[PDB]
């Protein structure tokens, strides 16, 4: 609907909560190259030798993927010296967080939608997963830190000591950084918290209603398993030998024939774990290129407020909770949408005397019959003063210009 | 496990056979593969201690001052109380470190200083 | 070119894709940065400047 | 003889087949209705034509 | 075949460190050549500027940062009461001492005098929650009575 | 293993596209979706759109 002189500006808003899910690390696995491809066979293994350093050199690129594993978790998650905690008492000025808080009777101390998050998600060979350093529990425990330190600090945590606020000052902040005033928030905050309130209801049950949310994270999962699955099935695999059991080529055989059918599975199962080890190093770089992103998430949109357009959720960002899940990280990113705008006639500048006026903050608006200046993210008229204006030049200058009386607040005053 | 009376192997997702009925004894014995995994070695520098703790990754103590972890089994390291920053990383929480008539320690690590603020 | 070979189509055709950027230089224009954030919302042109 | 090699490369060029259509729609696709320009070109003396 | 893995080790290596170079760029272009507001982008702290650096085979950022490093507890509200209208800080927070309300900077403790120019207004005290009653000085009041 | 090369080099090369339509995704975001203050970031001056 636009002209050359129409603005549609909001009359209310919508506190939305948004999730987003990132992968954040693989599962862990070193493979013993030897028992992969020989597996319980010194006959064999005298072989594998003819070629060398491949196998350590799969072994160390495995062990690399592991031990970053552990660096990417600890960059995502471990952005906090201390682990704050809130107090017993919960006055967030209507802001109820005990859905997203720990639920401290479960033996690990995980929230309410972490269980959720944890719920829909789900040989010896060589083949060894290692376990993380960092057990979910305290996974949980980092996160949990950073959400205490949010609710009760803001963003004050992540740039030094936290300094503690008021929730209701903090959303106040928050509402300022998003251009929109302080008195919005305050004439609001019990709209604002049931706002707030049944976006965070609506996350549990669309997270109930279905596993296909946290489907990054399944996938990376499902990976990991048809790859191993994959490479467990390569070793039935005869690649051109009359068998691939190791030990029937061991016995149907003498010496030197034998050498040469187990020079046809080794080179069979060595390109096998060549292809395994590429695709996961691959792999784990996409997963890396993953972690530094919610690493990214977590320092400017929990331990901060993003500017940053639709980085941290659609809408205009006020603040974000950090959920752990199976190898991955969960934002509930909180913005302001604009929700219902009405149509006004607009003007870029006005005429008082001779000279051009213009908003400090905000814009000139016009219900079709009074000038008034309001800040330009919510309809909150003011009546047009040298308070809320300043001056340039002159009204032949600026295109569009049209003229309205302006208070000056000084007059009565001088005059009374 | 309750095989069908003409089963006589049990076979894993992996098509690996991982049960079997003894055909003298119509009942049926799990296969569990034997034992094996990485020896790790934690150390200090040699510029601090030539002390060494083993870690025989997930096994039971059984098959081989030792410490049953969900890393493996740790040997040469002696559990603690006091949760410390990590300093050798271990795994499931573990870390390890040369403390204080020193030696290697191992315990759950800190994760920082608690604050209510 | 038989080999096994095979070039998929893009699902979003160029024309779709031209749509797309139409939609977000046509936002872009008359309603400045308002709808990436929620339903757009008109403004002169030299304002949103 | 060579199990799933062929099986496994048939997958992972359909991954990556598929991800260049995750690329386009989330470059391009970042609005909900197909915004479109007024026929009164009066945009304050801008010239997007 | 033992070409065929090198090749592909450094592959997968120069795309790790084209990634890295990316970063490095960035944070040239958006913190030596800026100030950041994203937070700990450009070291830990509230970023004032930083410094490059070469070294063999990189680059060294030299992120100057400030640290708020000492703090008092004070009592706050959202707002205040006067003439029954409800005033708000334009830039700052209210707070008190234990005697006496000040405004003072959000991000460091310098009071100022409450004000007509350090407060703007909107509705009543009978909407917001956790108001206060204190005067708001204003600086016309003597400048008409002198 | 003239596959095994082919779909490496895919595999690699489209993970370099992939990185590059998640910048151009995020330009899109951030310089036509907004206004960047990130310096150098939306072409070298002070960005307006
Ligand atoms: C925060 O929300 C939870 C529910 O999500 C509230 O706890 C429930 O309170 C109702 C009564 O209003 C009880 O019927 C439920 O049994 C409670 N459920 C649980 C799981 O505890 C909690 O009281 C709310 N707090 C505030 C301040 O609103
Ligand atoms: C445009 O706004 C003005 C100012 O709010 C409206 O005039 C006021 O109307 C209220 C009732 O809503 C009266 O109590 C006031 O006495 C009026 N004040 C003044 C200074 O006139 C006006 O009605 C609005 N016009 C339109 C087109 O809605
Ligand atoms: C805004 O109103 C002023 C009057 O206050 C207009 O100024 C007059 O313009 C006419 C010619 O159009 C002259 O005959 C008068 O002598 C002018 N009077 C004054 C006091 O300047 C002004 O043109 C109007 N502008 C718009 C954009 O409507
Ligand atoms: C926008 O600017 C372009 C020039 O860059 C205009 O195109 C010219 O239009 C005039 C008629 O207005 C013709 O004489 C020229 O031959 C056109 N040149 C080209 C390269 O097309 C365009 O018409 C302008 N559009 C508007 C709406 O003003
Ligand atoms: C709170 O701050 C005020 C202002 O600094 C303090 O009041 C002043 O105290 C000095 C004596 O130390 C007097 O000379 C001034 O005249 C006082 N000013 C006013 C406006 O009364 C006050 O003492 C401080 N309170 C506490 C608890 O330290
Ligand atoms: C918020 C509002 O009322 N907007 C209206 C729109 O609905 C209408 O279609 C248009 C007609 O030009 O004028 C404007
Ligand atoms: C950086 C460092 O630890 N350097 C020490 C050196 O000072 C010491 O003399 C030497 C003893 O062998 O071990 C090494
Ligand atoms: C060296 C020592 O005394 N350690 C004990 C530990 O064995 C015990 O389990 C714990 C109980 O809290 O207290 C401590
Ligand atoms: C910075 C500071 O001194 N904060 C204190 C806090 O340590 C103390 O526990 C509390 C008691 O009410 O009062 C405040
Ligand atoms: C704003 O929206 C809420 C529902 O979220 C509604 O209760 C309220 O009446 C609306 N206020 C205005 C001013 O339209
Ligand atoms: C604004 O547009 C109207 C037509 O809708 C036109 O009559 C008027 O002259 C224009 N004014 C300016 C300053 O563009
Ligand atoms: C197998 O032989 C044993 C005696 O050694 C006998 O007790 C058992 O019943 C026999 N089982 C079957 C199935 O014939
Ligand atoms: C095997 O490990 C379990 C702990 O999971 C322990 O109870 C058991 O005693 C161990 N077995 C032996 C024979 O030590
Ligand atoms: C603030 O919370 C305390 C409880 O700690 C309560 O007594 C007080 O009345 C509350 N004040 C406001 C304005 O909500």
């Amino acid at each position: 609907a636009y002209s050359n002189n129409s603005i549609a500006i909001p009359t209310n808003f919508t506190i939305s909560v948004t999730t987003e899910i990132l992968p954040v690390s693989m599962t862990k696995t070193s493979v013993d190259c030897t028992m992969y491809i020989c597996g319980d066979s010194t006959e064999c293994s005298n072989l594998l030798l003819q070629y060398g350093s491949f196998c350590t050199q799969l072994n160390r690129a495995l062990t690399g993927i592991a031990v970053e594993q552990d660096k990417n978790t600890q960059e995502v998650f471990a952005q906090v010296k201390q682990i704050y905690k809130t107090p017993p008492i919960k006055d967030f000025g209507g802001f109820n967080f005990s859905q997203i808080l720990p639920d401290p009777s479960k033996p690990s101390k995980r929230s309410f939608i972490e269980d959720l998050l944890f719920n829909k998600v789900t040989k010896f060979n060589g083949l060894t997963v290692l376990p993380p350093l960092l057990t979910d529990e305290m996974i949980a425990q980092y996160t949990s830190a950073l959400l205490a330190g949010t609710i009760t600090s803001g963003w004050t945590f992540g740039a030094g000591a936290a300094l503690q606020i008021p929730f209701a000052m903090q959303m106040a902040y928050r509402f300022n950084g998003i251009g929109v005033t302080q008195n919005v928030l305050y004439e609001n905050q019990k709209l604002i918290a049931n706002q707030f309130n049944s976006a965070i209801g609506k996350i549990q049950d669309s997270l109930s209603s279905t596993a296909s949310a946290l489907g990054k994270l399944q996938d990376v999962v499902n990976q990991n398993a048809q790859a191993l699955n994959t490479l467990v099935k390569q070793l039935s695999s005869n690649f051109g030998a009359i068998s691939s059991v190791l030990n029937d080529i061991l016995s149907r055989l003498d010496p030197p024939e034998a050498e040469v059918q187990i020079d046809r599975l080794i080179t069979g199962r060595l390109q096998s774990l060549q292809t395994y080890v590429t695709q996961q190093l691959i792999r784990a770089a996409e997963i890396r290129a993953s972690a530094n992103l919610a690493a990214t998430k977590m320092s400017e949109c929990v331990l901060g407020q993003s500017k940053r357009v639709d980085f941290c959720g659609k809408g205009y960002h006020l603040m974000s909770f950090p959920q752990s899940a199976p190898h991955g990280v969960v934002f509930l990113h909180v913005t302001y949408v604009p929700a219902q705008e009405k149509n006004f006639t607009t003007a870029p500048a006005i005429c008082h005397d001779g000279k051009a006026h213009f908003p400090r903050e905000g814009v000139f608006v016009s219900n079709g019959t009074h000038w008034f200046v309001t800040q330009r993210n919510f309809y909150e008229p003011q009546i047009i003063t040298t308070d809320n204006t300043f001056v340039s030049g002159n009204c032949d200058v600026v295109i569009g210009i049209v003229n309205n009386t302006v208070y000056d607040p000084l007059q009565p005053e001088l005059d009374s | 496990k309750k095989f069908l009376p003409f089963q006589q192997f049990g076979r894993d997702i992996a098509d690996t056979t991982d049960a079997v009925r003894d055909p003298q004894t119509l009942e049926i014995l799990d296969i569990t593969p034997c034992s094996f995994g990485g020896v790790s070695v934690i150390t200090p520098g040699t510029n601090t201690s030539n002390q060494v703790a083993v870690l025989y990754q997930d096994v039971n103590c059984t098959e081989v001052n030792v410490f049953q972890t969900r890393a493996g089994c740790l040997i040469g390291a002696e559990h603690v109380n006091n949760s410390y920053e990590c300093d050798i990383p271990i795994g499931a929480g573990i870390c390890a470190s040369y403390q204080t008539s020193q030696s290697i320690i191992a315990y759950t690590m800190s994760l920082g200083a608690e604050n209510s603020v």
